[PDB]
């Protein structure tokens, strides 16, 4: 019954993957060095790095939420491990980023009760839309000006 | 994107899931119950293919230079 | 090139001599009197283009690239010359004329645009044939003859020839046409799919032992077989939408198909075995399972 659900972010592939594992560990285990230790790891600078950390944070936290059996997770003494390694590290403590994320945290974002009725598609459209949130946030671009203000 | 379906059938925890396998890209020979080593009864052949449709021609066109090699087809 | 009109508004009144008495192309004598009117416009076309035969060459039985014209009017590959005459064999492949100095002299002015002109000519002429066949052939809804599906299925084929024997051509009435891998279409196979399937079942499978015996004996038949599978889907996907009936006949139909099916499939099972009828029925039980997903 434990029948989890596409990481369709790997499409970025070989960067992503191994920070997402090491934010899986980071999330059963307690140390978060192990995130920084990836990030000293990569290529593909800040922005890229900052969308690999949150959509990483954005799954794990994501397949803790939805799933009925291992709900609010972070809240037993791990949300201050993650909270500070982002007032530690500057990777992604930048205010509008740091807002966005600790929304993320404590579930007071409000794209997660986007309340598609289908429950099937209501999965592929939070994915997208989270996506877009990250790739607007972290990106800086003048092709995402427009959009990133609608 | 072949490529990107190789990665996308083989993260490891949804490989364990006997799902996947059945469908994403593996053979179905794990399933005991079932005829042996035939020449027709392989994976590719009953595999899954397209519909073809008239917006899929049109995505055709658009790749082939439906603009300027084949203008009444696109318009 | 305004060097061919007296010749071609001369087969168009020869055209319409062979086809004034019986005008219907669907049975044995109009077409066997096309195709033979075809074919020797064709090589008297030859003969006014470039001095008796051109060619493919010998060694690749391909077209040639870079032509080197031998001293006994031969026309062959530079690359197939280059890897055959430097051994002591400076002589000729077809006719045994010897050679005397060198492969000097290649032609970089009339063998390529005869070439060009040439493949341009076929490619204009197959698609003659095929909107023939396609239109005259196959008018009306009743299938064409015997003998005239028997010359259309044999002439897919290129049948033995002094060298690799036994290649497949682009449905062409030619010969001096290769692949050289043996590459299978699916043109006369969709337009001989047009009809019902309970009167050209015999002949499919005529074709299908023919490509059995002599092109794909030992090879991937796993992508033949799952090319006349989508062929006959394709073509009952035809023979529904393109008719005008409701739902339930087709329902009906099917389901007596489905709850009437006898497995047996022992018979086309081993290793090589696969009848067209037997594609028909893994077609048709995927198109059950379509119309059920
Ligand atoms: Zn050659």
């Amino acid at each position: 019954d434990h029948v989890s659900l596409m990481d369709r972010y790997l499409v970025h592939g070989n960067e992503y993957k191994a920070v997402r594992d090491a934010t899986a560990k980071a999330v059963l285990e307690c140390k978060t060095l192990d995130i920084g230790n990836a990030l000293m790891a990569c290529r593909s600078p800040k922005p890229q790095q900052t969308a690999y950390l949150l959509l990483a944070l954005y799954t794990e936290v994501a397949a803790l939420y939805r799933s009925p059996n291992g709900s609010l997770h972070p809240e037993a003494k791990q949300l201050e491990a993650v909270n500070k390694f982002i007032k530690e590290s500057k990777i992604l403590s930048d205010p509008n980023i740091r807002c966005f994320a600790r929304s993320l945290v404590d579930n007071t974002l409000p794209l997660l009760k986007i309340r598609s009725a289908n429950s099937i598609l209501k999965g592929t459209v939070t994915e997208m839309a989270v996506h877009v949130a990250t790739i607007l946030l972290c990106g800086h671009n003048q092709i995402l000006k427009p959009l990133r203000n609608l | 994107l072949p490529a990107i379906n190789a990665l996308i059938s083989q993260d490891e925890r949804i490989s364990s899931n006997p799902v996947t396998k059945i469908i994403y890209g593996d053979p179905a020979t794990f399933l005991p119950h079932l005829p042996q080593k035939s020449i027709i009864h392989c994976s590719k052949i009953w595999s899954c293919r397209r519909k073809i449709t008239v917006e899929y021609l049109q995505h055709i066109v658009e790749q082939k230079n439906g603009k300027e090699t084949v203008p009444v087809l696109w318009h | 090139i305004p060097e061919l009109s007296p010749l071609v508004t001369t087969y168009v009144s020869l055209l319409d001599k062979c086809l004034e008495e019986d005008s219907n192309l669907k049975t044995c004598r109009p077409f066997v009197a096309v195709m033979t009117t075809l074919c020797d416009c064709k090589d008297k076309a030859s003969k006014k283009f470039s001095r008796f035969g051109i060619q493919p060459c010998f060694i690749c039985h391909g077209d040639a690239q870079d032509p080197v014209c031998l001293p006994c009017d031969h026309v062959y590959c530079l690359r197939c010359i280059q890897t055959w005459l430097i051994p002591g064999q400076m002589m000729c492949p077809y006719c045994l004329t010897d050679l005397p100095d060198k492969f000097s002299p290649t032609v970089s002015q009339d063998h390529r645009k005869a070439i060009e002109k040439h493949a341009q000519f076929r490619h204009m002429c197959n698609s003659f044939f095929v909107d023939l066949v396609s239109t005259m052939c196959f008018k009306d809804n009743t299938p064409p003859e015997k003998s005239v599906i028997d010359t259309l299925l044999s002439l897919l084929f290129v049948q033995k020839e002094l060298l690799h024997r036994e290649h497949t051509k682009s449905l062409s009435p030619f010969d001096d046409v290769v692949d050289q891998t043996p590459v299978i279409r699916s043109v006369l196979l969709k337009l001989l799919l047009k009809y019902s399937f309970h009167e050209v079942k015999d002949y499919i499978q005529n074709y299908l032992t023919q490509l059995e015996k002599k092109a794909f004996l030992t090879e991937d038949k796993t992508e033949l077989y799952l090319l006349f599978i989508s062929c006959l889907e394709d073509s009952v996907h035809q023979k529904t939408s393109a008719g005008c009936r409701n739902l339930e006949q087709v329902l009906r139909e099917e389901g007596h198909f489905l709850r009437t099916y006898s497995p047996g499939l022992q018979g086309q099972e081993p290793v090589r075995i696969a009848s067209v009828e037997y594609l028909q029925e893994v077609a048709r039980v995927r198109l059950c399972l379509d119309l059920a997903a």
